[PDB]
RNA sequence: GCGGCCCCCUGGACGAAGACUGACGCUCAGGUGCGAAAGCGUGGGGAGCAAACAGGAUUAGAUACCCUGGUAGUCCACGCCGUAAACGAUGUCGACUUGGAGGUUGUGCCCUUGAGGCGUGGCUUCCGGAGCUAACGCGUUAAGUCGACCGCCUGGGGAGUA
């Protein structure tokens, strides 16, 4: 769980780290792995598009099955891996017919638990269903936005979508942002909340932790020159200006939802 | 081995779908150990307040001596079977006889 | 006097719909033991039963509600 | 001038006004007359005679709707109900049944604090 | 609550019947308790001092009124 | 709450015979059985404080019966402390 | 301190007849544990109410009461605080000393002969007898007559402050 590190040195003075015994001490399952090169924020023209990205550890991509395309066949959970790509611990589930696949581990999940997908299975935590067999007032995760797309919403550690309503073909979800939305009822969704719920309680202690996380330093606006950033210059920390991004658009308040062909699904905007 | 009055209600229309459920409710209990001790169908009758916008729900009484755990699983069916509308399981002293 | 110590029942049971229509007022409120003279343990079991039957839609909560 | 010959009367009375709304059976209001509209401002707003003049104007406001018989609902405490139901048949009407439908909470929420003075 | 006026009934007796239903079911009393909040100290004080009022009127009624005045 | 049949088994596992139910090893055996069941309870709920007072009371009465038996008959006391499985 | 209903887990007390151990008891410095509300910490929630705050009044003045708004907070989980008019302002255990009315929860006998009367328990409320007390009052739940052990007080203010 959440433990505080004894302050022998400053980098160990402020660290609060999340130890967990259930994670499999061992090398991961190999055929579900593939290589995953880090980008540094650089597109095919080589330029930085997103700043503050690069460095850190080298890490390998665990192919995780979000689709749950296997149906009607039971499966049991072998062990729990720690995935570097995401915030939730993943589970290596083993089916009865002989297949091993990585899934997103929910909150209530231990090794040996039983999981079945399909339109049939049950309402236990772990089971994939359409959103026509999951009751109103429920609590789901790994929600599809398109039927067969794979699973988009509620995928971070500890997030959960409360199914609010059903008007005919449509299911009104209350998302985790506070946005309300209509989704298609035939889309798949897994029950429960995603695990690793204490992920928000780590505080990283020192600069090197965010550095080997994969994050570069972030330089303020008032430090830079008036060529580099619009909050440039001054004789000792003048600001005087409405806050903007480096590309002119005024930050800190301006709304830029600019989609206009998906507003039919939004019941309520975030408040 | 405790004795529970399970009183639940169903929709008005689905009184065709009530009886065999009781039979698998029979298979709920006597499959493991459970002795069903009463079965008094009060049937469809009139409601003092329209729960889910309908009067006249189908009252079914059923008394049982049973282990507790199959009754826990019976409530996991009573939550999620979308025919049963209101369902309480009270504990009693003995298994009783008359209406 | 009372009707339950004059009866001899070991628990007022909620299924007894005629006398549990008798013991509330018209306005669906539980009429006290001060003015009906019901003894105390049977009063508490009667109030417990009227609550359990109000949950079971065999008695109204109040009269006016839809 | 839509003819609806029967109807319901809501009489909302707090301690500071008396609003009388004559509605149809389905809840669509037909026009009202408060105690405070027809003159009667300040301390003369909460008198029972204010309820009398409110129901007086409210009965004559709906002559085009042809209300011949009505059902009195009343809501709230204070100098409302008695004087207005007395005036509502001096106006000329056939009040077929009367009800008090005041809203009571079942120990739900917290009311505001006590006025010291 | 509700009352019903049936046919061949005076209206003034129906108005008094409605006032009696209001006195019986308890509009006015519980509304007068539920304007402003009472701390549970004060409702405890109310009920206890009411009990003292009931017995301190009652025992003076039963045993101090059994002997005549003049 | 340590039903009667378990009490019957343990009193016919610690007593002189069937019916002697007030002897000291019997009382300490009932308290140890009840304590172990309730420690099965108190690993969960963590804060049931009135049941915690009942537990601390039967702990203290076990302690009183044990050092009474240690004062009177040490020979039975060592057999009890080796038979029932406790530290002191 | 605990307030709709239901289940799951659980402490304690009381009553009946007995059966069993045989003084295992009482009190407790230090120690430990529980301890309303307010308050603090991190994370969620946030309807109503509402410190702070703003505005309108009243007033000589009104940063108060009254009115219209309203953020912490109230709520849940996990940790902290350790205080109150934490109040029957009454330590705990045990014993003895006439009464009447009541409440709650049992149980025994006689006839359930009929909503019964007849006796023994537990907890609890009111008035009063002897006795005590500065008086007020307490009065079998004593502030009566006693015994054991603990805590505490020594004029008011300084001050439960340094």
């Amino acid at each position: 769980a959440v433990v505080k590190c004894k302050p022998t040195s400053p980098g160990r003075r402020h660290v609060v780290k999340v130890v967990n015994p259930e994670l499999h001490k061992g090398k991961p399952f190999a055929p579900l792995l593939e290589k995953n090169s880090k980008s540094g924020g650089r597109n095919n023209n080589g330029r930085i598009t997103t700043r503050h990205i690069g460095g850190g550890h080298k890490q390998a991509y665990r192919i995780v099955d979000f689709k749950r395309n296997k149906d009607g066949i039971p499966a049991v959970v072998e062990r729990l891996e720690y995935d570097p790509n995401r915030s939730a611990n993943i589970a290596l589930v083993l089916y009865k017919d002989g297949e091993r696949r990585y899934i997103l581990a929910p909150k209530g999940l231990k090794a040996g638990d039983q999981i079945q997908s399909g339109v049939d299975a049950a309402i236990k935590p772990g089971n994939t269903l359409p959103m026509r067999n999951i009751p109103v007032g429920s609590t789901v995760h790994n929600v599809e936005m398109k039927p067969g797309k794979g699973g988009q919403l509620a995928r971070s550690a500890g997030t959960y979508v409360q199914i609010v309503a059903r008007d005919g073909a449509y299911v009104t979800l209350r998302l985790r942002s506070g946005e309300m939305r209509k989704v298609e009822a035939d889309c798949r969704a897994t029950l429960g909340e995603v695990g690793n719920a204490e992920h928000m309680l780590r505080v990283l202690g020192k600069a090197g932790a965010a550095r080997w996380r994969g994050v570069r330093p972030t330089v303020r606006g008032t430090a830079m020159n008036p060529v580099d950033h619009p909050h440039g210059g001054g004789e000792g920390r003048n600001f005087g200006k409405h806050p903007v991004t480096p590309w002119g658009v005024q930050t800190k308040g301006k709304k830029t939802r600019s989609n206009k062909r998906t507003d039919k699904f939004i019941v309520r905007r975030r408040s | 081995m405790r004795h529970y009055e399970i009183v639940f209600m169903v929709h008005p229309d689905q009184s065709e779908q009530v009886p065999g459920m009781i039979e698998r409710y029979t298979a709920a209990i006597t499959g493991a150990e459970g002795k069903i001790h009463r079965l008094e169908d009060w049937g469809r009758r009139q409601l003092a307040y329209p729960i889910n916008k309908l009067h006249k729900a189908h009252y079914v009484l059923m008394n049982v001596e049973a282990p507790q755990e199959v009754i826990d699983e019976l409530e996991t069916t009573f939550r999620f079977n979308d025919a049963v509308i209101r369902s309480m399981v009270m504990r009693t002293k003995h298994a009783v006889t008359e209406a | 006097f009372c009707r339950f110590t004059a009866e001899g029942v070991q628990e007022i049971d909620y299924k007894d719909i005629a006398t549990l229509k008798n013991y509330i007022t018209e306005s669906g409120k539980i009429v006290p033991s001060r003015i009906t003279g019901t003894r105390a343990k049977y009063q508490r079991q009667l109030a417990r039963a009227i609550k359990r039957a109000r949950y079971l839609s065999l008695l109204p909560y109040t009269d006016r509600h839809q | 001038r839509k003819q609806v010959s029967d109807g319901v009367a809501h009489i909302h009375a707090s301690f500071n006004n008396t609003i009388v709304t004559i509605t149809d059976r389905q809840g669509n209001a037909l026009g009202w007359a408060t105690a405070g509209g027809s003159g009667f401002r300040g301390s003369r707003k909460s008198t029972p005679f204010a309820a009398q003049v409110a129901a007086e104007r409210c009965a004559d406001a709906v002559k085009e709707y042809g209300i011949k018989n009505l059902e009195v609902m009343v809501k709230g405490p204070g100098p409302g109900r008695e004087s207005t139901i007395r005036a509502l048949n001096a106006a000329g009407f056939r009040i077929t049944n009367i009800t008090d439908v005041t809203p009571i909470p079942h120990n739900g929420c917290r009311p505001p604090k006590k006025r010291r003075v | 609550p509700v009352i019903k006026v049936r046919e061949n009934e005076p209206f003034d007796v129906a108005l008094r019947r409605f006032k009696r239903s209001c006195e019986k079911a308890g509009v006015l009393a519980e509304v007068r308790r539920r304007e402003f909040y009472e701390k549970p100290t004060t409702e405890r004080k109310r009920a206890k001092a009411s009990a003292v009022k009931r017995h301190a009127k009652k025992l003076a009624r039963e045993n101090a009124r059994r002997t005549r005045l003049y | 709450s340590l039903s009667t049949e378990a009490t019957a088994k343990i009193v016919s596992e610690f007593g002189r015979d069937a019916n002697d139910t007030g002897s000291t090893e019997v009382q300490v055996a009932l308290l140890t059985a009840q304590i172990n069941h309730l420690q099965g309870h108190f690993a969960e709920h963590k804060k049931d404080h009135h049941s915690r007072r009942g537990l601390l009371r039967m702990v203290s009465q076990r302690r009183k019966l044990l050092d009474y038996l240690k004062r009177k008959d040490v020979a039975r006391y060592t057999q009890l402390i080796e038979r029932l499985g406790l530290r002191r």
